[PDB]
């Protein structure tokens, strides 16, 4: 048993996506499917089941003509379709398997990796980096990006921090590390940005003037 | 005494060996003769628990169907797996017969006759017998057709009535009459009288509530699937239909809903697929085109194959929409008051 | 059908024995089963049917209880356990348990970042207020600009864990356009923390 999912992706609002979730391991027909999303933080929302071999589904509540769950019977991948992206539908989805053969327990065994979605009515852009000790790294789409210091020769007091989502749809986040105050005027530090998506690399000295 | 055990059946028939319709055929050489005094005794002072979903003999009755369908309608080509099979395919005739399943030596079936069984629980009258009642195998999704009746009430049968993932099987106590025919070569339609199917679905939700709470009943159309399940589909004259039931479930039930509130008949329209997927196996089948000529079978509507919908918990209103696919829930239908037991 | 979950967060060091508790609507009986996930990881099956323990992970995990209560148990807590955990029947699922290990409260080290020159040559300010390794993760961060306070312009982030020494870190990050940035003079973030026995104040002047 074993339920890999789709890559991570990123569409704009109002537009349709489509997650798979390929099926190895086990009889495909014999075994209840369930898709879940998961919002930022918050705990587990049930999206919909699908009994594989007819394609016998059951969406829910508000999804309802918003999503659609299909199967292709060959190849055995299972999908799940997302119609009228709104904003607040950016989370990770996930397909998990009923445990129980020939029937329901809701006991799932098997779940995907997670297809990490975001909803940007934005387009690619690297970011732009600024100093404040640390780096400001602002308004960069779509994540990720990898922030090291002085190339990799300093490794401690760093913390790397979480990007955010801005009201713009672009993500933001800083990076900041301690060091003993006597050598800010001797010591130099730079901090190396890289952000491959739009194979953007900043190196950004920062002094106090 | 006894013990439940599984082990494997016999059926018994009144086909007729010089027949050349496919069921009768089989029936012939796999199958006995009937008891023309069938006995049943009333077992005195005993209480038996059934669990119509965990009986055996649904299991064996399946694996005795798919083997009828496969010997006797053969398709031109079947893709079951990665393996595909061409072959010559035949018209055939095909019109159920009744069948009956009786136990061997040493072991009996026991039957329920508790008014409204629901299938699992403590039967407070028990009897046994040697063989079951006939059963007509009719294969259908959606619509259960030409099977047994519930006595007195409208009866709901589910594993967990709670649980969205559970099929409910509902059966009427009136039986609605359905008449199809075909006259584009493949374009059908089938008649049910409003009247009569309103009455029955308004029944059919009073009987719901009892289980959901007062609450307000709708029926819908299915939400997705293979055509086979989201259509009702069924065959006749060894041709494949595919009937559109939107006319029939498209209606909002409230506690005070009457079918008298706000011809006299609902026309479904269908189509005849020669491509099928096959309810036996995963896997697609093809057939010959339908045989010329007027194509008729009148059946009687005598269950229901229901999935409700999930979400986030709201009163008010359930909603209900047609399902099955997996004819074993077919066959639970009619032998859920039997059981298996070994002496 | 519908869920409750205490605690919506714990924090108990290697040993302590565990107790969740999940209450829910009226009648559920033993259906109720019990999740776990890691940061970045899909959850996982430890405890099904109320009582029942499964292959994997040992037997140490538990729980008990019938109707409309529900216990899951850990008798003896490790280090990889420290995940959230997560109660569900049928379609419905738990708020979530945030576990996390016990630690002597830390205050915060707060640090605060007025915007660069290159910064404000785009038409936008970013102010930086950073709380430094502190313990619990419950934290206030509040702007104040002229001594009004500030809301819904702000956005916070905070790290992981640390491994070495359990502490937690946080940035808040208030975002004004160069207009309404040189409207205002004074520029103060307040931090309030349960190490604290008041909250901290760091501000500065604009061209100060
Ligand atoms: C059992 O049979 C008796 C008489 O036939 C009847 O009065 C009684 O209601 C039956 N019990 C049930 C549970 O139907
Ligand atoms: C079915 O009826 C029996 C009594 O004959 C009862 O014990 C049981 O709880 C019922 N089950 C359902 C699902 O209605
Ligand atoms: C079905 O109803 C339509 C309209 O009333 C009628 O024209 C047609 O002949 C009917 N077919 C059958 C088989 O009753
Ligand atoms: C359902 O509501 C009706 C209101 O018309 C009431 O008469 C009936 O008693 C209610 N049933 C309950 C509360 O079980
Ligand atoms: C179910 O009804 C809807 C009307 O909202 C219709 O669009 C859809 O095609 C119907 N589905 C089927 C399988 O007939
Ligand atoms: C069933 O009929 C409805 C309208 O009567 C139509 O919208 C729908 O597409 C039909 N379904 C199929 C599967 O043809
Ligand atoms: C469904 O019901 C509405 C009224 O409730 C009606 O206007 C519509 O024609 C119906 N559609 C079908 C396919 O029966
Ligand atoms: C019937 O009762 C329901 C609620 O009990 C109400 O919503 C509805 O309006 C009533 N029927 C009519 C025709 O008003
Ligand atoms: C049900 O029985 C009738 C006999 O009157 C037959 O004509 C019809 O074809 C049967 N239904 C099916 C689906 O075979
Ligand atoms: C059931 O269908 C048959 C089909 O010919 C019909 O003759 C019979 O009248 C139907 N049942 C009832 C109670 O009308
Ligand atoms: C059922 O309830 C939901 C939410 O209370 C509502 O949106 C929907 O319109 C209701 N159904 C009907 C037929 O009124
Ligand atoms: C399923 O039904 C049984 C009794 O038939 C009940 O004890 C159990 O709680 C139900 N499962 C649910 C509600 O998840
Ligand atoms: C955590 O440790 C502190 C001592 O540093 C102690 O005062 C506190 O009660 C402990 N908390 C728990 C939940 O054990």
């Amino acid at each position: 048993q074993r339920l890999v999912q789709s890559g991570p992706q990123v569409r704009k609002p109002g537009s349709s996506v489509r997650i798979s979730c390929e099926t190895s391991g086990y009889t495909f027909n014999a075994y209840i499917l369930h898709w879940f999303r998961q919002a930022p933080g918050r705990s587990f929302e049930w999206m919909g089941w699908i009994k594989p071999k007819f394609g016998a589904v059951n969406y829910a509540h508000s999804f309802q003509g918003r999503i659609t769950l299909t199967r292709d019977i060959y190849r055995e991948t299972a999908f799940l379709d997302l119609t009228g992206l709104r904003f607040d539908d950016t989370a990770v989805y996930y397909c998990a398997r009923d445990r129980l053969y020939d029937g329901s327990s809701w006991r799932l065994d098997p779940w995907g990796q997670g297809t990490r979605v975001v909803v940007s009515s934005a387009s690619t852009k690297g970011p732009s980096v600024f100093p404040l000790l640390g780096c400001l790294v602002k308004d960069y789409f779509p994540e990720p990006v990898t922030v090291s210091w002085n190339s990799g020769a300093l490794t401690s007091g760093v913390h790397t921090f979480p990007a955010v989502l801005q009201s713009s749809g672009l993500y933001s986040l800083s990076s900041v590390v301690t060091v003993p105050s006597s050598s800010l005027g001797t010591q130099t530090y730079i901090c190396n940005v890289n952000h491959k998506p739009s194979n953007t690399k900043v190196d950004k000295k920062v002094e106090p003037k | 005494v006894w013990r439940d055990a599984d082990t494997t059946l016999f059926c018994a028939s009144d086909a007729k060996a010089y027949e050349t319709e496919k069921h009768n055929v089989w029936a012939t050489h796999a199958c006995v003769p009937t008891d023309p005094n069938p006995q049943e005794i009333h077992l005195d002072n005993v209480t038996e628990k059934f669990n119509m979903w965990k009986n055996n003999m649904v299991e064996q009755m399946h694996t005795d169907i798919i083997s009828l369908w496969d010997q006797s309608l053969k398709p031109c080509v079947k893709l079951t797996g990665g393996s595909a099979i061409t072959q010559a395919c035949p018209k055939v005739s095909f019109e159920p017969i009744p069948i009956h399943y009786c136990t061997p030596a040493g072991f009996a079936i026991l039957k329920c006759k508790d008014e409204g069984f629901n299938g699992t629980g403590l039967c407070k009258n028990v009897s046994t017998v040697q063989c079951t009642h006939g059963i007509k195998p009719v294969v259908s999704t959606q619509l259960l057709l030409n099977g047994s009746l519930a006595e007195k009430n409208i009866t709901i049968r589910s594993e967990n009535i709670t649980n969205n993932a559970k099929i409910i099987i509902v059966q009427l106590v009136q039986p609605v009459t359905i008449k199809c025919i075909r006259p584009d070569i493949r374009q059908a339609h089938c008649n049910v009288t409003r009247s009569r199917w309103n009455k029955t679905l308004q029944e059919v939700a009073e009987k719901l509530r009892t289980y959901f709470g007062n609450k307000t009943i709708i029926f819908a159309n299915s939400s997705g699937g293979d055509l086979e399940i989201t259509t009702h589909s069924f065959n006749c004259g060894g041709e494949f239909f595919y009937c559109n039931t939107s006319g029939l479930f498209n209606s909002t039930w409230y506690v005070n809903s009457t079918w008298n509130d706000t011809n006299d008949t609902i026309t479904l329209p269908c189509r005849i697929k020669q491509i099928i997927n096959m309810w036996q196996r995963a896997g697609q089948a093809m057939y010959a085109p339908p045989i010329p000529g007027v194509i008729k079978c009148e059946s009687n509507i005598t269950g229901l194959l229901l999935t409700r919908d999930g979400g986030k918990d709201n009163n008010v209103n359930e909603t209900f929409r047609p399902g099955g696919g997996d004819m074993r829930d077919n066959w639970r239908s009619e032998l859920y008051k039997y059981k298996v037991v070994e002496i | 059908i519908q869920m409750t979950q205490s605690p919506s967060s714990l924090a108990v060091s290697v040993g302590g024995r565990v107790t969740i508790t999940c209450r829910a609507s009226q009648g559920i009986g033993s259906d109720l089963h019990w999740y776990q996930q890691k940061r970045g990881r899909p959850p996982k099956i430890l405890i099904h049917h109320a009582s029942a323990r499964e292959e994997g992970v040992p037997s140490r995990f538990g729980g008990s209880g019938s109707h409309t209560p529900f216990i899951f148990t850990i008798n003896d807590l490790q280090l990889d356990d420290v995940a959230t955990y997560y109660c569900q029947v049928i379609e419905s699922f738990g708020q979530g348990t945030r576990l996390d290990i016990n630690r002597t409260v830390a205050a915060p080290s707060v640090f605060i970042f007025p915007p660069s020159d290159e910064q404000l040559k785009s038409g936008t300010a970013s102010v930086v207020c950073l709380l430094n390794n502190f313990y619990p993760r419950e934290a206030k961060v509040q702007w104040k600009v002229d001594n009004a306070l500030q809301s819904g312009n702000s956005q916070e982030s905070v790290t992981e864990q640390d491994s070495k020494d359990s502490t937690y870190s946080l940035s808040s990050t208030l975002t004004l356009s160069k207009a309404d940035y040189e409207k205002h003079k004074v520029y103060a973030c307040e931090v309030t923390h349960q190490g604290l026995s008041s909250p901290v104040t760091k501000s500065f002047n604009r061209g100060e």
